């Protein structure tokens, strides 16, 4: 069959690419040293590195390293300072958030102390790392896109740990630092708030989640296939358009009646994946301040179906039927 | 459509339970009590619970039945022992359990 | 909690003004996409007497590196052939067009290309973008099997020529071009082939699109050491028109 | 009829993109979508023995149809095989946003400043990270991200009733009780 | 080189099935010889990966490619 | 056993430098974690039950 | 759940734990063994025990006394042993009053 | 057993060193942890023991 560009069929390889700059002076905060590696150049690029090293992403991996050393020693104490036990249950231990009962107050080092410090901790590092990624598009004359993208996802980060404990009014309303635990919380929520799936803004965010993976495949595939002119240089064709811009746009009206253009596409993408944790932290917001059965309010607003049948498994079959005998 | 079942191997419906054959295996029919028969108070020395019943009844409740259900030989032996008055005051909890809980 | 009226409180006002949010939203994302093609014409080349209800968008100015001057969308179309030998198949519009000519050599259907600028892509230092490996100091080959040297078979089985050369993208260290040497029986010159369109093998390189008669037409480059994007459309196009023009059974109905 | 209509759509793109001369990617993307479908409409019923094993059609009735599924199982956040297609989704998601606003930032730069090139993305992410995937391995990445994504969710989805009976949770016992553990 | 390393990979799938098989015939369950074996897989067929397919096929270029290190050395 | 000094014509004391002490820093972070761990020889409960 | 080798659609409907319009009938049973448990425990199994058990059957912490929940009687089935018929042989640990063998 | 010393003719001493240290070490780890893994040879528990 024809070559369908998955993997490159021969590597050529030059001198390693520092980078471009300009009067801001970036080669200062530059490191020195770069590697290749063979195994993923026959996906994408081979070179690896350099990095740069700024206040803020210093900053962000000593508090991040902090938060980090802070959560791990918490649990290897919890379990006797046992290695062995350690790594058994490695996927099992967490650091609890307080009790209900010490409402907003700073509880003690044993019912919540450390979680209140190690959530400071993690909260500067995160700050830290978006104002990094603010001040890099800062000094290379772009867009600040990937801030704004960053800040979406932050949004609902501080929505489901900070606002709303504050306007519950506790900090026990806070998610544990942990594996299997983090998701007992989630469905530790989803029932005691109703059901979640009759919250319409949880609906909402799983449609913009879901139109973001398919406009993904979608857009993957597209470039994929116009590859064999040149498709994969997007920015070129933005400014010069060429066949491989006409082709793509007109396969996609001719199958649904509608297309897009080489620039226009990534507005779609970018807001598809922007709206959903936006969504979401405005649904998860109003639990429980406002909404404390989403079933009842779905049943007040006439939109949750009806069933005639009846229950139990006496009205279908017999437990000695089941069984066979 | 609800999506309301319940699913089983077909391979272990049609196990039983390992313990049941063991029942019907130290089970027996009973004794309908005759006119003036004699009561286990007067052949032995028991506890009043079990002072009423007949002599083949409490033949075939105290050794066909308790002292292999709980594998106990020699249950209800010496009164002093602690297995028997906690023996005697869980036949009195199942009594309770049959009557007051059905 | 309580109501504002009936039983409207604050997450139906959310879920309102969400509502007039997206709508304006969809508006916005819609109108930005027609910035290229429009307005819409009819198969006689005359402007439609329907243009949709989406009207068009205003004016955005692009400042382009290097001194090439500024582009302002949406505006004329400066990528438009001229003299296209095509014919209509009907006397109204929605029914498909006949190739007057030979349509790889017109550049026609799945053989089209775009009237792009005549001159090479640069890089950020301002050298062009793809390059001979012959003139790239420090490159090789790291990994993979080295085309270089090996025989060029067609997509009938016929044998060529010998891969002499690759064309590299310096800046991203991609190889983008193979150059061809062709024997006297089958052409004169050299010709370029994408590398999206060839199989390496140990022994060979296959290129199934087009036949071997198919080569000696190839669009040659007018420089021997840079592409520009008007001939790199040509010779990518060309070698595209071949999945459906190269035989008469590549065009029919497959049944 | 739907799984009619979904093939014909799929062949019907392989036809145009016949036309145009281009690659066939796309329906063969559109082919793992209509597997999941197919396999929550058609596999899982026919290997459980009964039509009524698949999900109602209405806007809000296929959600009760999910909620008692998933509740069959304890607890099904579990199940690895939905912990896997559940990381798939948030990086698919990720890497879409992370390479739109790449894009839409090197062609829309701060006013009267010229547009820039693959060059000052590759220099950004190069400086942000440490490493660039590049023009094209991000394509390629995003595709194989979702396909995957698709792929272990009709696996998470078939594994749950034919094959396990029991709790989810239950599932672990092998890492729990392995005999190197004192 | 890439079909050593294809090779050694394969050898490592096949090493890890049949430790995977021994531990069933030892006495472990399904899972928890398939554990072990996927960890014998990866080890086993990194360490042959890295270094029988690092022995790059020379005879006499070896040596003065050796030497000529060793002469960019002892003057930086 | 008096030719041992060739060692660092073979390696860069610099990697080994830092291997060694990050080595030596990492096994006895171990070794008073598993001294720790046991009861016999937990010094801090010893001394909580000497008073 | 794992006493009874079922699962939570057994019993419930998980769009709404709450509405007693959407329960089955075993719903009410459950609620009745709830009772049954509770009262088994505080009143019958706790209260002996803790005056004639031997140390050695107290519990690692606590020293606490072995206590009964769903599975002792259940024990991973629906019914205890499949619903035999254990009461029908055995009229004494019917009633606690006189035993009826009519 | 005399022309032994050819071997470094072959094997590169650096590689080879390097595979040695992490070998040993790794050994001696694995077998101090077996035989912390029995009663007989668990000297921890023995200092409890006879205590
Ligand atoms: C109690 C509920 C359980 C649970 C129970 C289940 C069950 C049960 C299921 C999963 C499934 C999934 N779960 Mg889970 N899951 C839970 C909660 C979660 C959480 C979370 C808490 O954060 C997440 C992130 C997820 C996410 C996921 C995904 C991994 C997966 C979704 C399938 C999918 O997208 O296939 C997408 C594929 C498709 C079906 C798309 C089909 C499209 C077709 C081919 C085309 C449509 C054409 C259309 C009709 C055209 C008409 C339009 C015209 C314009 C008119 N679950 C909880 C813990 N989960 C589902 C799954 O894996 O399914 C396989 C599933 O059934
Ligand atoms: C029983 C389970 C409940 C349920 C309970 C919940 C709850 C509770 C929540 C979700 C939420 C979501 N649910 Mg739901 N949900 C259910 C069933 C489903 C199903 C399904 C059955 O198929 C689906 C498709 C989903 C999926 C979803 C998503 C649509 C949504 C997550 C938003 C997001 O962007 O997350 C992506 C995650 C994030 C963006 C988190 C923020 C990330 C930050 C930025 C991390 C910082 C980095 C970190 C500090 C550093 C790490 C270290 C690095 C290596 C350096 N739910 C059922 C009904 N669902 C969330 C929501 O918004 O709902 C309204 C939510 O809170
Ligand atoms: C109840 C007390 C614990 C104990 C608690 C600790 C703690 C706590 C520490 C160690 C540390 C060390 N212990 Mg001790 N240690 C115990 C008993 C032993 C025994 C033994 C077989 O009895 C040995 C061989 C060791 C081994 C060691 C060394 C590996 C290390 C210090 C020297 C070094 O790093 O250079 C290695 C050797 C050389 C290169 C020197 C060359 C020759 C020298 C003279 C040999 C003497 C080394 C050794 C300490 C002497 C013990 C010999 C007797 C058998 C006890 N310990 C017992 C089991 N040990 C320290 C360390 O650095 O750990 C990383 C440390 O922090
Ligand atoms: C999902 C994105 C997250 C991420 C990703 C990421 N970082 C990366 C990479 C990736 C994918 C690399 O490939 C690159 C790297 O070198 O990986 C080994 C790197 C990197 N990001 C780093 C740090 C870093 N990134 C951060 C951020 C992030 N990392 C993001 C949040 C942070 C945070 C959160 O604070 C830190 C601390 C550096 C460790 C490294 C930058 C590389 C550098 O400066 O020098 C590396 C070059 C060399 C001297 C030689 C190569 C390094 C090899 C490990 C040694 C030899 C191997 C051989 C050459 C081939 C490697 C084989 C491959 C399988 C890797
Ligand atoms: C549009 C919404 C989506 C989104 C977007 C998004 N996320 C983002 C961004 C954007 C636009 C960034 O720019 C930023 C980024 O750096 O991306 C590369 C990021 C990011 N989103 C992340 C995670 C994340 N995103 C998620 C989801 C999403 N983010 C949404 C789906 C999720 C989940 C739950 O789905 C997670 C877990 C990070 C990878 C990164 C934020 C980095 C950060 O804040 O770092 C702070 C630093 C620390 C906490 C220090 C950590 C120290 C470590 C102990 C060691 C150092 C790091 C090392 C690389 C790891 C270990 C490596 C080993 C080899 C040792
Ligand atoms: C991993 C693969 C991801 C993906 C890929 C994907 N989807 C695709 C494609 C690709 C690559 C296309 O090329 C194709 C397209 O043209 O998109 C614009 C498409 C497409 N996928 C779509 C939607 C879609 N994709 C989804 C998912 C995904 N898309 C995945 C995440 C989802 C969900 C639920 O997540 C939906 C809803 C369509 C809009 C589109 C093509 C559908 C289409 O038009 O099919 C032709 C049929 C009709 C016009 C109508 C048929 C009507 C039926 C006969 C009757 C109704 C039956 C149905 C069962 C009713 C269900 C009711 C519900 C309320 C339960
Ligand atoms: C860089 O590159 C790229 C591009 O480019 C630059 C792109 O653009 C895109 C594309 C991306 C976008 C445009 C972004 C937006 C996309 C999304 C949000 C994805 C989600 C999409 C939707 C929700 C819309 C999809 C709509 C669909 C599938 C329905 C449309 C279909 C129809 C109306 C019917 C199809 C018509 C057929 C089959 C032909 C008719 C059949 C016949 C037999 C003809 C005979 C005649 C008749 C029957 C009578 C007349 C018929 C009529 C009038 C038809 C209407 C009938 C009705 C009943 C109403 C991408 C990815 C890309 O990467
Ligand atoms: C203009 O284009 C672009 C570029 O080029 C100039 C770029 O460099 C980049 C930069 C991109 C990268 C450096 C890579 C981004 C990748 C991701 C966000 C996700 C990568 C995937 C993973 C980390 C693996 C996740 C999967 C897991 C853990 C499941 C386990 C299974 C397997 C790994 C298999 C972007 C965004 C871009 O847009
Ligand atoms: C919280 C406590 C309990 C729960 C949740 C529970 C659950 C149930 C349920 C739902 C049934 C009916 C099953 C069906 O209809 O097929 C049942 C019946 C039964 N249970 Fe339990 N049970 C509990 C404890 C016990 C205990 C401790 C005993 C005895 C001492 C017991 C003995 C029985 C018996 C004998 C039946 C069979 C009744 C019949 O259907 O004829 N259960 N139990
Ligand atoms: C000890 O051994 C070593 C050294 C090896 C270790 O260090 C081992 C370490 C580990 C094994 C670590 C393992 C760590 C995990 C498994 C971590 C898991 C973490 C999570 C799942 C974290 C989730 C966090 C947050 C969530 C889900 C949501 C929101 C959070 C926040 C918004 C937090 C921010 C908090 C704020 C703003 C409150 C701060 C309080 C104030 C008063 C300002
Ligand atoms: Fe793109």
């Amino acid at each position: 069959p024809e070559y369908q560009n998955i993997f490159t069929q021969v590597q050529v390889q030059g001198p390693a690419e520092l980078g471009v700059d300009n009067e801001n002076n970036l080669t200062e905060e530059r490191t020195t040293g770069t590697g290749f590696s063979q195994l993923i150049g026959w996906i994408g690029n081979a070179q690896l590195g350099p990095i740069y090293l700024g206040w803020f992403g210093i900053i962000s991996l000593v508090t991040g390293t902090l938060w980090f050393n802070i959560v791990g020693f918490n649990m290897l104490s919890q379990v006797g300072y046992s290695i062995p036990e350690f790594i058994r249950q490695l996927f099992w231990l967490a650091l609890e958030p307080p009790s209900p009962e010490y409402g907003l107050r700073m509880p003690p080092l044993d019912d919540g102390g450390w979680f209140i410090i190690a959530s400071f901790f993690l909260l500067v590092s995160v700050i830290s790392w978006w104002l990094r990624t603010y001040q890099l598009a800062e000094m290379h004359k772009m867009g600040k896109h990937v801030a704004w993208a960053f800040a979406a996802a932050i949004w609902l980060f501080l929505v489901l740990g900070l606002f709303r404990p504050i306007l519950m009014g506790s900090w026990s309303e806070a998610v544990p630092y942990g594996i299997f635990p983090h998701l007992d919380w989630t469905t530790a929520f989803s029932i005691r708030y109703g059901n979640l799936y009759y919250n319409p803004f949880h609906a909402l965010s799983i449609v913009f989640l879901y139109g973001s993976v398919l406009l993904f495949a979608m857009h993957g595939a597209t470039i994929l296939a116009v590859t064999r002119f040149g498709g994969d240089r997007e920015l070129e064709q933005i400014y010069d358009r060429g066949t491989a811009s006409e082709r793509a746009g007109l396969f996609w009206r001719w199958t649904m009646g509608f297309n897009a253009t080489m620039e226009g596409i990534h507005r779609w993408a970018w807001w598809f994946a922007v709206l959903t944790p936006i969504t979401g932290g405005i649904g998860i917001l109003l639990t429980g301040t406002v909404v404390d059965n989403w079933f009842l309010w779905a049943v007040e607003h006439n939109f949750a179906p009806d069933y005639t049948q009846d229950y139990g498994y006496e009205a279908y079959t017999t437990y000695d039927g089941f069984l066979g005998r | 459509g609800t999506g309301m079942s319940v699913p089983e191997f077909v391979s272990d419906l049609d196990t039983p339970d390992p313990t049941i054959e063991v029942f019907l295996a130290s089970t027996s029919d009973p004794v309908i009590p005759e006119e003036g028969a004699q009561t286990a108070g007067e052949a032995y020395e028991n506890v009043d619970p079990v002072l009423a019943d007949l002599t083949v009844e409490n033949y075939d409740r105290l050794l066909a039945a308790m002292r292999s259900w709980t594998g106990i030989p020699d249950l209800l032996e010496d009164p002093d022992h602690y297995q028997s008055k906690v023996a005697i005051n869980m036949i009195q909890m199942n009594q309770t359990i049959n009557e007051e809980w059905a | 909690e309580e109501t504002f009226f009936g039983n409207f409180d604050l997450a139906s006002l959310s879920l309102w003004l969400f509502y007039g949010f997206f709508a304006l939203l969809i508006y916005y994302l819609q109108t930005e996409n027609m910035r290229e093609g429009y307005p819409l014409e009819d198969e006689d080349g005359n402007t439609a007497a329907n243009q949709g209800p989406f009207p068009l968008p205003k004016e955005k100015t692009f400042k382009l590196q290097h001194g090439r001057g500024e582009l302002t969308l949406p505006g004329e179309d400066v990528q438009r052939r001229d003299n296209l030998a095509l014919r209509k198949t009907a006397h109204g519009n929605g029914f498909p067009m006949e190739p007057t000519g030979d349509p790889m050599l017109d550049g026609v259907g799945p053989a089209s290309w775009s009237k792009r600028r005549d001159v090479p892509e640069l890089d950020a230092h301002g050298h062009p973008k793809i390059v001979p490996m012959s003139a790239a100091e420090g490159f090789g080959v790291s990994a993979g099997t080295d085309p270089r040297g090996l025989p060029v078979m067609a997509g009938d089985g016929e044998i060529v020529g010998l891969v002499s050369d690759m064309w590299i993208d310096e800046a991203e260290q991609l190889v983008r071009y193979l150059e061809l040497e062709l024997d006297p029986e089958w052409g004169d010159g050299k010709r370029l082939v994408q590398r999206q369109m060839v199989r390496i093998k140990s022994d060979r390189v296959k290129v199934r699109s087009i036949y071997g008669k198919h080569f000696k037409n190839v669009p040659k480059t007018k420089s021997p050491n840079q592409v520009t994007l008007l001939e790199e459309d040509k010779i990518m196009a060309y070698y595209a028109g071949g999945t459906l023009y190269a035989d008469e059974s590549r065009l029919e109905p497959q049944l | 009829c739907a799984i009619g209509a979904f093939v014909s759509w799929a062949l019907r793109e392989v036809e145009i993109c016949r036309k145009l001369g281009m690659g066939y990617h796309v329906p063969f993307a559109f082919s793992v979508a209509i597997f999941a479908y197919v396999t929550l409409v058609v596999f899982r019923p026919l290997l459980m023995g009964a039509w009524g094993h698949g999900f109602p059609y209405g806007i809000w009735s296929h959600l009760d149809w999910v909620s008692n599924t998933g509740y069959a199982y304890l607890h099904f956040h579990y199940n690895p095989a939905h912990m896997l297609a559940v990381t798939f989704f948030f990086t698919t998601t990720l890497a879409l946003a992370l390479h739109g606003a790449l894009v839409l930032s090197a062609a829309n730069p701060p006013k009267g400043e010229e547009v820039k090139g693959p060059d000052n993305e590759d220099t950004f992410f190069r400086d942000f990270i440490g490493y660039s995937i590049g023009t094209l391995g991000i394509h390629r990445v995003g595709l194989l991200l979702a396909l995957n994504a698709g792929f272990w969710s009709a696996v998470c989805i078939i594994i749950s009733g034919p094959v396990w009976t029991k709790g989810w949770p239950e599932w672990w016992n092998w890492w729990l009780e392995m005999p190197i553990w004192p | 080189d890439m079909t050593c390393t294809i090779t050694c990979w394969g050898i490592g799938v096949l090493l890890g099935i049949m430790t995977t098989v021994g531990l069933m015939v030892v006495g472990w369950s399904f899972l928890q010889g398939a554990f072990m074996g996927v960890l014998a897989w990866l080890i086993v067929g990194g360490v042959l990966a890295v270094a029988v397919c690092g022995k790059d096929n020379a005879e006499q270029i070896r040596a003065e490619m050796a030497a000529a290190r060793e002469r960019v050395r002892g003057a930086t | 056993m008096s030719k041992f000094y060739k060692i660092w014509l073979i390696f860069d004391p610099r990697r080994v430098f830092v291997a060694q002490g990050v080595f030596l820093f990492l096994l006895a972070a171990m070794i008073h974690l598993v001294l720790l761990s046991t009861e016999h020889f937990n010094w801090f409960e010893l001394a909580a039950a000497n008073a | 759940s794992n006493s009874l080798g079922r699962n939570c659609v057994f019993c419930h409907n998980s769009r709404a734990f709450y509405d007693p319009a959407q329960h089955t009938p075993q719903w009410a049973t459950a609620m009745l063994g709830i009772s049954m448990v509770q009262e088994l425990n505080n009143e019958w199994i706790v209260p002996i025990g803790e005056a004639h058990l031997p140390p050695e059957r107290l519990g690692p912490v606590y020293n606490d006394v072995p206590k009964l929940a769903c599975k002792t009687c259940h024990k991973g089935y629906q019914q205890p042993l499949q619903g035999l018929n254990v009461v029908a042989d055995w009229p004494e640990l019917a009633t606690t009053e006189g035993p009826f063998y009519d």
